[PDB]
């Protein structure tokens, strides 16, 4: 009658990979937006070696005294 | 394991089918409540031994068939359980010598 | 026949595991479960092996007997 | 590192979103092929074994 070692299948639709995971995870509108900030920041400033050293420090990670000791002439 | 390709998958197909393989099946055999030592317990008699030697007994001395052809244990049975050209070939059960 | 059908239906239920909830505990049971079924399908047909052994002795004896009588008859005709 | 390349990091957001949808597409596709294969298998077994697949469709 019953087959040997039948058991209960899991809950009908639990969390799977067959759902739309993004729309369930409330990330839809960001994607629908998304689908340079060097240029978007050069909207503010002029343009976008030692900047390689800036990125290398990024990859690695007495103000009145300075103004007093900043003595240098004009010409 | 890592990759299966058309030719290799078809190799798997022909190898598996050559290992494995209008009805022409064996005649079905029911359950048997009379069995000789445990079930029915016949005191050793003589009709059973004469049936096992001379007559046709389809559970003991051979496998019967539709289209009528009888096959005892030392023979090989050719059948076709599918509706294809591929024929199942049951090998002999005993293989004397 | 029961164990054949149980093997196929547990394969279908393992497909239901892989469809519905792959992270379930049951698949480990399922990947054990049909293993036990496969063990029994071998363990029953190994129990045909003494019987087959005894039965080949029987048919050998019958063939033995027949061949003796055939030679007897052959020789008597000669 | 993408700032070092001088792009927007918004491109990195776009690429993370795209890889999320790529993995979700692949996984839904594998589960869909398993669905089609289960359907085909129960069709063919119902062809070859009538009574057993009848009792299976009863029990589900």
């Amino acid at each position: 009658g019953p087959f040997y070692l039948m058991r209960e299948l899991p809950g009908s639709t639990e969390l799977t990979g067959s759902t739309n995971l993004i729309t369930h995870y409330n990330l839809e509108q960001a994607y629908n937006k998304f689908c340079d900030l060097p240029g978007m920041i050069d909207l503010p400033g002029s343009h976008d070696l030692r900047s390689l050293i800036e990125k290398p420090p990024i990859l690695s990670s007495g103000t009145m005294l300075a103004g007093f000791r900043l003595h240098t002439g004009p010409l | 394991l890592s990759r299966n390709e058309i030719i290799q998958s078809y190799l798997s197909r022909q190898s598996s089918l050559l290992s494995s393989s209008a009805r022409q099946l064996h005649v079905l055999v029911p359950q048997s409540p009379p069995t000789d030592l445990p079930g029915l317990t016949r005191e050793v008699t003589q009709d059973d031994l004469d049936r096992i030697q001379a007559s046709q007994w389809p559970g003991v001395n051979g496998c019967q068939d539709t289209q009528g052809n009888w096959y005892d244990w030392t023979q090989c049975i050719s059948l076709d359980p599918h509706g294809d050209d591929g024929r199942l070939n049951i090998l002999p059960y005993v293989c004397l010598d | 026949r029961k164990l054949n059908m149980s093997i196929l239906i547990n394969f279908l239920d393992l497909l239901d595991i892989l469809i519905r909830s792959p992270g379930s505990i049951k698949r480990e049971e399922k990947l054990e479960d049909l293993k036990l079924l496969f063990v029994h399908v071998h363990h029953l047909i190994n129990e045909y092996r003494p019987h087959q052994a005894r039965e080949t002795l029987r048919v050998m004896m019958e063939v033995q007997k027949r061949q003796r009588l055939e030679t007897a008859e052959r020789f008597q005709k000669h | 590192e993408y700032i070092d390349q001088g792009r927007n990091p918004q491109l990195y957001t776009k690429e993370c979103l795209e890889r999320a949808l790529a993995k979700n597409e692949q996984v839904k596709g594998k589960i869909d092929t398993m669905k089609k294969f289960k359907s085909l298998l129960i069709q063919e077994l119902s062809k070859v074994f009538p009574e057993d697949m009848a009792k299976y469709r009863s029990i589900r």
